[PDB]
RNA sequence: AGCUAUUUAGGUAGCGCCUCGUGAAUUCAUCUCCGGGGGUAGAGCACUGUUUCGGCAAGGGGGUCAUCCCGACUUACCAACC
RNA sequence: GUGCCUGGCGGCCGUAGCGCGGUGGUCCCACCUGACCCCAUGCCGAACUCAGAAGUGAAACGCCGUAGCGCCGAUGGUAGUG
RNA sequence: UGGGGCGGUCUCCUCCUAAAGAGUAACGGAGGAGCACGAAGGUUGGCUAAUCCUGGUCGGACAUCAGGAGGUUAGUGCAAUGGCAUAAGCCAGCUUGACUGCGAGCGUGACGGCGCGAGCAGGUGCGAAAGCAGGUCAUAGUGAUCCGGUGGUUCUGAAUGGAA
């Protein structure tokens, strides 16, 4: 990983001086990053999650897991026990090398974007962002797909205020507003 | 990491018209050149 | 409509605290666990305490959430 | 947390020695040292505590926390369980999953001569 | 003049209750002291139900209207949840 | 003679618990680096585990204060009652 | 049956009735059962919710992600009561104890009968082992005797050897 080590440098000398750390621990460091890929479209269609699974495994590095129904909402026709979501989480090693296919290449091929919605974060430093599609990754051939299975990412770090946490995503070039 | 279950990667050099090549552990299949990057959108 | 009830099924305590008992004598009949075995009481498939050893029945509250055990003192 | 879930996580059958009124082993394994010593059955006293943290023991060691370090101990233990005269225990896992150094100790208390 | 059962319900059988005989342990009963689990009376409103008026007030309806898809104001009107 | 430290196993289960603020790192502890392989994730070294360990006391955890709550709580009166 | 014809009820389980042991009536008040599972059983190991609060591809109060509060208000094959995280709730690995012969001593019944059960012998299984397992969180899911059927067993078999 070239950015990892990229963020153990200048990310905390950084830190160290925007809100006076006085611990290296002190600082947040990037954890694990969700892709969730919550289909909702798998009422009766069984072929459909197994495309958006194995997908979400050729842009990730690695098979994600089937989220079953957690409750019964009528209302969606589901009940406890039906498998319609996916999910893949990079942690450790994998986390910064999926880090580096994303803020180089693929975000900027996201259409008319210069600036980020950065006021869309959960309140204890964790960053959330959907995209509403697959094509922005590099490993998208884009012929061969059918359909546009947009994919959500979190991003899961010990921060616990928002700008701090943002500050983490101003240390990795993020095209804000 | 759990066997069978993951695809594999290969040392993708995200090629730019710019000069912005540089490597990835990824899995498309080669390595591509585009303007619109990092430093280059 | 209504007009039906179950025969009682006589649970309670059978041996209240302070008697000297015999091994296998029945102690509490109860549905749930609203006493828990403690030393020298086992606690059989109907959650019916009863006794191991011969001794005395001591009620006793123990646990850090307080719920009651039955304990036998062979003596 | 991991300390809270490993406590909850052993209690279970720790209820069940104290009925069973075995003397137990009980096993503490940390990155840096790992612990073994044995209770009477009453619960509050201990016997033989053998451990890393005793320099006489870590004189002939070489980094408390591999499994080499593990097999010294409960030879120790085992050892010293005989000299103050504990026959038969019964082992405790602590919660901890009976596969690295914990089997380890466990072994090598059963190659010393402690019975279980 | 009870319990259980009965093509049983003013009948009958077993146990309880009575009498005679025989045989047995301070055995049984009263008060005091000690050891006990109970959850009823009372009390209370965390939980479980439910009350009242008040608030929020969704469906909004209809009009000053949009006189196209929206809906603003809205007379104020019950007032799902809390 | 012991004292302050942490960790282990109990007695006792809130006077023992939350909350706020203040401290604590040679040791202990947690966190941390790596993971071809022991082992593991119905996805991932998060957890599980091994090999180790620079760094830190932020988080966690320990301790010291704070009684804002929690919890505890007579005497007396009252409710109720044999 | 408060007289009878029209409707209900009769066996079993839960709560109240029910006056703090147990029991305890009404054509008194609320509900359910006449099965189910080869696993929803045993054991080993692991895990633990509901409900909302925030920013989020479609996606909205109402799928799915992460954080947080919260705390068992969730769940438990089924009705309600009691119980449960040491989980009995959820997931997985391995398996068949859903085992044969007995049973100290007990609770419940007029009785028939029903229920609990340490320990003992043979043998089986899970776990490293300590130990645990003779059905399932428990309380319903079921009925006497006669007559007769199927299989096994020299125990008998009316003169004896067989057979019925």
């Amino acid at each position: 990983a070239k950015l990892h080590d990229y963020y153990k440098d200048e990310v905390v000398k950084k830190l160290m001086t925007e809100f006076n750390y006085n611990s290296v621990m002190q600082v947040p460091r990037v954890e694990k990053i969700t892709l969730n890929m919550g289909v909702g479209e798998a009422i009766a269609d069984k072929k459909l999650l197994d495309n958006a699974a194995a997908d979400l495994a050729a842009i990730s590095g690695q098979k994600p897991l089937i989220t079953k129904a957690r409750k019964s909402v009528a209302g969606f026709k589901i009940r406890q026990g039906y498998p319609i979501g996916c999910k893949v989480t990079l942690r450790g090693e994998r986390m910064w090398e999926f880090f580096e296919r994303l803020i180089t290449i693929a975000v900027p091929r996201i259409r008319d974007f210069r600036g980020l919605s950065a006021k869309s974060f959960d309140g204890r430093g964790n960053y959330s962002m959907g995209v509403r599609e697959q094509i922005i990754f590099p490993e998208i051939d884009y012929d061969k797909v059918d359909r546009v299975r947009g994919l959500d990412i979190t991003i899961t770090t010990t921060a616990k205020s928002d700008e701090e946490g943002r500050a983490l995503l101003a240390a990795f070039d993020f095209p804000f507003r | 990491m759990k066997k069978d279950i993951h695809p594999k990667y290969e040392e993708i050099t995200a090629s730019c018209s710019c000069g912005n090549v540089m490597k990835i552990r990824s899995t498309v299949g080669h390595d591509l050149n585009l303007d619109v990057c990092s430093k280059c959108h | 409509r209504n007009g039906r009830d179950s025969e009682a099924k006589r649970l309670g305590v059978k041996r209240f605290g302070g008697e000297s008992v015999l091994a296998g004598s029945i102690i509490v009949r109860q549905r749930g666990t609203k006493f828990h075995a403690g030393a020298n009481v086992g606690c059989g498939r109907d959650h019916t305490l009863f006794a191991k050893a011969d001794g005395k029945v001591k009620f006793e509250v123990k646990g850090p959430k307080n719920r009651k055990f039955i304990s036998i003192e062979a003596e | 947390d991991k300390k809270s879930a490993r406590i909850r996580r052993a209690t279970r059958a720790r209820r069940k020695l104290q009925e069973l009124g075995a003397t137990r082993l009980v096993v503490h394994r940390t990155p840096r040292h790992i612990y073994a010593q044995v209770i009477a059955p009453n619960g509050s006293e201990v016997l033989v505590a053998a451990s890393t943290v005793e320099k006489a023991i870590a004189e002939q060691l070489k980094y408390t926390g591999n499994k080499d370090a593990a097999a010294a101990v409960g030879k120790a233990v085992a050892e010293r369980a005989l000299e103050k005269g504990i026959k038969d225990v019964s082992f405790d896992r602590s919660g901890f999953q009976y596969h690295g150094r914990v089997q380890a100790l466990a072994d090598a208390a059963r190659e010393a001569g402690l019975q279980f």
